[PDB]
RNA sequence: GUCUGUUAGAGUUGGUGUCCUACAAUACCCUCUCGUGAUCUAUGUGUAGGGGUGAAAGGCCCAUCGAGUCCGGCAACAGCU
RNA sequence: UUCCUCAGCACUGCUGAUCAGCUGAGGGUUAGCCGGUCCUAAGUCAUACCGCAACUCGACUAUGACGAAAUGGGAAACGGGUUAAUAUUCCCGUGCCACUAUGCAGUGAAAGUUGACGCCCUGGGGUCGAUCACGCUGGGCAUCGCCCAGUCGAACCGUCCAACUCCGUGGAAGCCGUAAUGGCAGGAAGCGGACGAACGGCGGCAUAGGGAAACGUGAUUCAACCUGGGGCCCAUGAAAAGACGAGCAUAGUGUCCGUACCGAGAACCGACACAGGUGUCCAUGGCGGCGAAAGCCAAGGCCUGUCGGGAGCAACCAACGUUAGGGAAUUCGGCAAGUUAGUCCCGUACCUUCGGAAGAAGGGAUGCCUGCUCCGGAACGGAGCAGGUCGCAGUGACUCGGAAGCUCGGACUGUCUAGUAACAACAUAGGUGACCGCAAAUCCGCAAGGACUCGUACGGUCACUGAAUCCUGCCCAGUGCAGGUAUCUGAACACCUCGUACAAGAGGACGAAGGACCUGUCAACGGCGGGGGUCUUAAGGUAGCGUAGUACCUUGCCGCAUCAGUAGCGGCUUGCAUGAAUGGAUUAACCAGAGCUUCACUGUCCCAACGUUGGGCCCGGUGAACUGUACAUUCCAGUGCGGAGUCUGGAGACACCCAGGGGGAAGCGAAGACCCUAUGGAGCUUUACUGCAGGCUGUCGCUGAGGACUCUCACUCCGGGAGGAGGACACCGA
RNA sequence: CGACCGAGUGGCUUGCUACCUCGAUGUCGGUUCCCUCCAUCCUGCCCGUGCAGAAGCGGGCAAGGGUGAGGUUGUUCGCCU
RNA sequence: AACGACCGUAUAGUACGAGAGGAACUACGGUUGGUGGCCACUGGUGUACCGGUUGUUCGAGAGAGCACGUGCCGGGUAGCC
C-alpha cells in the first residue's frame, strides 16, 4: 500500500509546517542574574498569531525590548517586576517558593530556568497547592498533581484571552482562517471514505472499519490509527 | 482544460540552457546543475557504465 | 446581532453568537477611570476611548470568571 | 463563505447539436453555474517514484499512472500464435 | 534579425503574384537621471562540523554568498526637433541627483522619523477627461440655422494650505458636531497660535517650444494624486538597503550590461502562416441606459478569421424564419424550441430555525407634444401635475424570470473523476470517543538528525459521526484494546547435576513481557434468533420508520388523480432481508441532484409547406488519404466446415459515363474487453505459506562506591555561569 | 363440449449438443422502409345448427385489401380506455 | 390495390314473430383509408413589394445605412403548396 497521512506529516513539508515567518516572539521568563532588580513598564498590547490570544510588549530598565506571555488584567503603563524577591501582584513572575499556596499561576516552568512549559493556553492556570523545602506541588490544568521544584519560576494570574472556546466556529471558512496559522493540514477526510491502499480503515462497497478500532500500543508507524491504546471507549458505564 | 494541445500554450518558462562546461544545453537555470555532465554537483564528469551496453 | 447569517446555520450556532456578541458590545466600566467607554478592539484586547486604557482581558468579555479569583487571594 | 448580473474573471449542466483522415491527439456554437471569498490569477519557491501530492475520483506528478520517464540488466522466460 | 533599403521568384504562402514574415545582398539598436546593476522575501547553494563502507549522498549548527528586468523596496529629466530603420539614449533648449576636490559656513550628529504595509463602509481636497455658457480662429451645410475641429505650452524653481495633532484664551452643568459614530469642568463652542498635503493652485520657466490661424474665460461632475472618520479578526496583515535628521559656491567625474522588431485567427507553446492555449496597463471618447451591459458611431486599425468563376441556384445536409385548426396526442422523459421579461403602483398563501418563504401568486401603468410644481447649491440629477395628441403595438428595436404544488436525497457556500460520471459521493460547522504534563503523545531518518513547535490540555495528535430539533434501547459470549493476577505456562545469560582429563550433549533450579485465569469497555468490531407457554451463541429489536434509492412474492390491498395511471402521493403493513453517532426519526432555507401533478406556451406530434444564408451541381487553379491474393454484369435455389459474386442446376445479362440514398461484399477500422486455458503478470486482502521492519520485555558490554537499599565518579538533561536534576538507571552497541 | 390412449406436422418458446466465427458477423426494446407465410381477426362466397326472425355458435374455400389511437411500464409480453 | 371498406335513405316498422323485437334483393346519397393530378376557391409562405415605429450615425428637414444575414410590428402579388 501507500504511507498514510500521519506518515507524511514527519517527513516535515511545506504542508505540514507551522508558519514561523510569520510568528512573533518566544514567550520566556526573562534570565535575571539575581537580586530581583528587574522590572518594567507595559509598553503595548498586541495579538499573537501563534496562540490567537494577547501579549504585552514590555521596557525592561536595563533597555531590553521584549514580549512577555500576558495573564488577564494588564494594561499600559502598569510596572512589572521579575526575580525572588518580585512583589506578589498579577504579571509579575518569581519562583514558586516565593508564590503564597492557593494562587492562580501560568508559564509555570518544568526544570527551573527554561522559561516556562505549562499553563500557557488562552484562559488556563496552574493551582499551587503544597510547600515543602524540596518540593512544592501544582494542579495543573489537566486536573493533575505535578511534582515541582520550588526553584521553577511562575507568573501570578490566568492567561489572557479566556473564553475563546466558548463561541462557535458557525462555517468552515472561519475554520480556514484560523487553520492557515497553525502547522496542521485541514480539512480532514475520513479513512473509511478512502481506498484499501491508502489508509488501513478503506476500501469495502459500503463506509466501516474494517476490524476493531482500538489498537495494541506495539502496533507500527502504518498501522496505528483509530482509538489508540484504549483503555475503554464509548460513553456507557 | 485538456492536458494535451491545451495546457502546452503557458510553456514559457526557461530550465534548460547552454552550459558553461560541457557546452550542451542542459543547465538547469533554476537548479544551476547541468543534467548531462554533472556541472553544479560534480567535480568530476556525470558518467555512467548504463550509457552502453554491458558488455561493451 | 446573527441576523447576517439569513435562514443559515440553525437556532443553536447562531442564538450564541448573538449572546456573545451582545455581551460584548456592551458598555463596560474602565479599570483606569471608572466611565463605561470600554471597546474591544481585537481577540482579549480593550480599550477606553475615555482616558486610553489599553489592557487585557478574555476574547468576548473585558473580565473572566477565571480573572476575578485572581484578587480573591 | 447573502441575492441578480456573458463587468473583469473562474467553472462546465443539457443539446447526447457541429466536428469525428478535425481548425483541434479533448476543438466550435447555444444553453447553463460561480462571480467579497474555503474566491480567481502572474511570477518566484518547496515536496520525487513503493516516493510526493490528494475537500478521496485510485485523482494528479510534461498527450505517460492500481506505481512517471530514460537507459542498462536484456538476445528475460513461455509447455502459447 | 523575423526590423529598414535594394534585387528577385527555384523554395515557402490552402489559388495567383510584379507582393511577402520567402530567396540574396547590404544597413540598423547611441543613456549619470528607463531598466539591470544594490537591498532583503519564501527559499537555494558553498565552506566548516558531524554521519555514512563510501560519494557527485545526508539532517542540524556556524559563516559567506545567491534569490524580485511587466509586478516588492529604490538617489536624479522634462519639452521639442530629427532618420529608410534608434531615441527621456542622438541634436536644441531648460532642469535635476551622487561622489570627489576647492572655498566659505559648521561643529553639531544620534536619539528619533522615514523606507513600511490587512479586509469592509465613507467624508473632504483635487487634476486629466467629458459636458454646459460665451468669445475668438478654421472647416462643413444649403429652404432652415444648425453641425464639426482648434482655441496649446513641461520638468523644474518659488510660493499657498486643507485634515490630523498640540498650545494660549475662553468658561459651556447643556451645549458643540457629523453622511454616520461621536465630544466636553480630566475644560465644550468661539477667538488666536504652532506644526502641517497634492502628480493640486498661483508666479517664473516662456519675445522657450508648437500652430495655417485664433493662440479663450467661467462652470458642473470630478480617474489620478493628497488627506481624514468609522467597523471587523478563535485571521493581526514582510524585510533589509537606503533617506531624512544635517548649509552653500565653484569644478571635476558618473565607467559596465540591455535598447532592433513581433507580442499573436502568420514573429510565443501547440510537428503547421493551428478557430486551441498565453500575464500586465489604457475601466473616463460620443449617444444610450442602472451599468466597464445591448445596439449604433468616433479616434485608431483593417478588407489577410486570404482561392475564385457560373446556374431562381434541383435532390440531400448545416445554421435559421414563418406556418391555418388542434395543443404534448410526440418521447424513457416536454429532449429541442417556445413562453415570461425592464421600471413604477396595488397586492401577496402553506410552511418556518422568525432570518426567510417573496420578484410568491394575482392586478394596473408605461410614448409624444405644451405649460408647469416639488426636493437640492446645482447638474446636460431625481419625483410628480395639467392639457393636448398618433399607432395594431409606447421596457415599440435592443436589453429583459415562465409560474404553482407533492415526494426522495444531501443541512447550507464549497470539493471531484485534466480527456464519457458534478451526484445522493468528498469537505464543513456541530456531536463523540481515544492518546499525551512536554526528556510527553503522534510521525520522518541508515545515522548525524528532523516535523509538530517562536506550540503547552481553552493545547494537538489519532479516529468515527456529519447544521438545527426530538432522541439515541438491550448484549462483554467470540474478536479487539486495556487493567489485575494466588496458581499454571513462559527464552537466553549466569548458576547447579550428569557427561567429556576439555567440548559437543542430556537434565535441573529461577522466571521477564506474553499467554492461561479474572475484570473493565459497544458514540470498539459487531449482534438483537428458532421453539414453547427455554435452546443456540451474550442478549433476543426499545422511540421510531416501513411494499422504502432497503420488500422476493409484486403491477401487494384500500383511497386520490385519469376515458384508461406496473408511474406518483396518502393509509394499511406479519419488515424474503428496517432501526438508533455501522446513527434512528425529522426538517425551514439552498440545488445545472432523482420521480410525479396543474396553469401558461409552443411545428415534439397530427402532417407537412414555403422562404433565408452557407455547401451540394457545372467551370479555372490547387490537390491528399482510407483500402487493394486473384478473378469479378448478377439473380433465384441447391450444395459445402452447418451464414457463396467465384462450386452445381437454371434464370438474366450490349459497352461506357453522371447524380443519389447506403441492401450486400458475414463492408473498412482494433491479434475480443465477455468466457475458458497457461504449473502467465500485476494491484489489493486476510486468523494462507514463509519471512523482514517496528514496539514491548530479559540478559551482556558501557558500569563505579557502600531480592531489597544507600551513594557519586562515569553517563544523561536543565542552567550564560556558578550550579541544579537524575544516576550505574537511562541513551547507545549485542 | 370433449377425458384417456394412440399417430403426426411445424421450427415461434424452452431445453440439449458444441459443427461454424474469439487477428470481433455490434445488444434488448423501439422507430422507419421493403418483401413474404397461412395455422383467417375483418371483408367475398359457402355448409351445419340446440337455424322463426334479428343477434349468434361451429365448420369449408380464400392471403386481393385491411387490421388504427391512447394511459402505467425500457420493456418484448401483458393489464386497462 | 388503383382501388378497399363503412354509415345512411327508400325497400320497411315490411317479411318472420304471441309479443318483444325485426331483416333481404335492388336503387340511390354521403364518409373513411389508399391512389394519381391541379391551384378558379379557402389556407400557408412570400428576407419581391408598400406602410408604421424604437435606438444610433449622416447638422436639422428631406432621403438614407446598421441592429444576422427582414431591428421590430402591419398588409401582401406571382409561383410553390
Ligand atoms: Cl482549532
Ligand atoms: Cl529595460
Ligand atoms: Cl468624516
Ligand atoms: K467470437
Ligand atoms: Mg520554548
Ligand atoms: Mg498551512
Ligand atoms: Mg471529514
Ligand atoms: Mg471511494
Ligand atoms: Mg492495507
Ligand atoms: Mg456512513
Ligand atoms: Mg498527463
Ligand atoms: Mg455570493
Ligand atoms: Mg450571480
Ligand atoms: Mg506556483
Ligand atoms: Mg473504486
Ligand atoms: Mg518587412
Ligand atoms: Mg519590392
Ligand atoms: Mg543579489
Ligand atoms: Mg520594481
Ligand atoms: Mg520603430
Ligand atoms: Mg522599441
Ligand atoms: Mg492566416
Ligand atoms: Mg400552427
Ligand atoms: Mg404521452
Ligand atoms: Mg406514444
Ligand atoms: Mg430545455
Ligand atoms: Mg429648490
Ligand atoms: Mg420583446
Ligand atoms: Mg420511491
Ligand atoms: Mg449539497
Ligand atoms: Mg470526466
Ligand atoms: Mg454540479
Ligand atoms: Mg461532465
Ligand atoms: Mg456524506
Ligand atoms: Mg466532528
Ligand atoms: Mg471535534
Ligand atoms: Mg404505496
Ligand atoms: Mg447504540
Ligand atoms: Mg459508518
Ligand atoms: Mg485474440
Ligand atoms: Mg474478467
Ligand atoms: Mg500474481
Ligand atoms: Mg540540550
Ligand atoms: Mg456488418
Ligand atoms: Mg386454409
Ligand atoms: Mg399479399
Ligand atoms: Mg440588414
Ligand atoms: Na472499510
Ligand atoms: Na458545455
Ligand atoms: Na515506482
Ligand atoms: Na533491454
Ligand atoms: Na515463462
Ligand atoms: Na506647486
Ligand atoms: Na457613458
Ligand atoms: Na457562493
Ligand atoms: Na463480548
Ligand atoms: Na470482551
Ligand atoms: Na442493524
Ligand atoms: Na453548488
Ligand atoms: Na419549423
Ligand atoms: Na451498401
Ligand atoms: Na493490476
Ligand atoms: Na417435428
Ligand atoms: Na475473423
Ligand atoms: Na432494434
Ligand atoms: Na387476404
Ligand atoms: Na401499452
Amino acid at each position: 500500500g501507500r504511507r498514510i497521512q500521519g506518515q507524511r506529516r514527519g517527513r516535515g513539508t511545506s504542508t505540514f509546517r507551522a508558519p514561523s515567518h510569520r510568528y512573533k516572539a518566544d514567550l520566556e521568563h526573562r534570565k535575571v542574574e539575581d537580586g530581583d532588580v528587574i522590572a518594567g513598564t507595559v509598553v503595548d498590547i498586541e495579538h499573537d498569531p501563534a496562540r490567537s490570544a494577547p501579549v504585552a510588549a514590555v521596557e525592561f530598565e536595563d533597555g531590553d525590548r521584549r514580549l512577555i506571555l500576558a495573564p488577564e488584567g494588564v494594561g499600559v503603563g502598569d510596572e512589572l517586576q521579575v526575580g525572588v524577591s518580585a512583589e506578589i501582584a498579577p504579571g509579575n513572575t518569581l519562583p514558586l517558593a516565593e508564590i503564597p499556596e492557593g494562587v492562580p499561576v501560568c508559564n509555570v516552568e518544568s526544570s527551573p530556568g527554561d522559561g516556562g512549559k505549562f499553563a500557557r493556553a488562552s484562559g488556563v492556570n496552574a493551582q499551587l497547592l503544597t510547600h515543602d523545602r524540596n518540593v512544592a506541588v501544582v494542579k495543573l490544568p489537566s486536573g493533575e498533581m505535578k511534582r515541582l521544584d520550588p526553584q521553577c519560576r511562575a507568573t501570578i494570574g490566568v492567561v489572557a484571552g479566556g473564553g475563546r472556546t466558548d463561541k462557535p466556529f458557525v462555517k468552515a471558512g472561519n475554520k480556514h482562517h484560523k487553520m492557515k496559522a497553525r502547522g496542521t493540514k485541514w480539512p480532514n477526510v475520513r479513512g473509511v471514505a478512502m481506498n484499501a491502499v491508502d489508509h488501513p480503515f478503506g476500501g469495502g462497497g459500503r463506509q466501516h472499519p474494517g476490524k476493531p478500532k482500538s489498537i495494541s500500543r506495539n502496533a507500527p508507524p502504518g498501522r496505528k490509527v483509530g482509538d489508540i491504546a484504549s483503555k475503554r471507549t464509548g460513553r456507557g458505564g | 482544460t485538456g492536458a494535451g494541445t491545451p495546457s502546452q500554450g503557458k510553456k514559457n518558462t526557461t530550465t534548460h540552457t547552454k552550459c558553461r562546461r560541457c557546452g550542451e544545453k542542459s543547465y538547469h537555470t533554476k537548479k544551476k546543475v547541468c543534467s548531462s555532465c554533472g556541472f553544479g554537483k560534480s567535480a568530476k564528469r556525470r558518467d555512467y557504465e548504463w550509457q552502453s551496453k554491458a558488455g561493451e | 446581532r446573527s441576523g447576517r447569517f439569513g435562514a443559515r446555520y440553525g437556532r443553536v450556532s447562531r442564538r450564541r453568537v448573538a449572546e456573545i456578541e451582545s455581551e460584548m458590545n456592551e458598555d463596560h466600566a474602565c479599570p483606569n477611570c471608572g466611565e463605561d467607554r470600554v471597546d474591544r478592539q481585537g481577540t482579549g484586547i480593550w480599550q477606553c476611548s475615555y482616558c486610553d486604557y489599553k489592557f487585557t482581558g478574555g476574547s468576548y468579555k473585558p473580565e473572566t470568571p477565571g480573572g476575578k479569583t485572581v484578587r480573591r487571594s
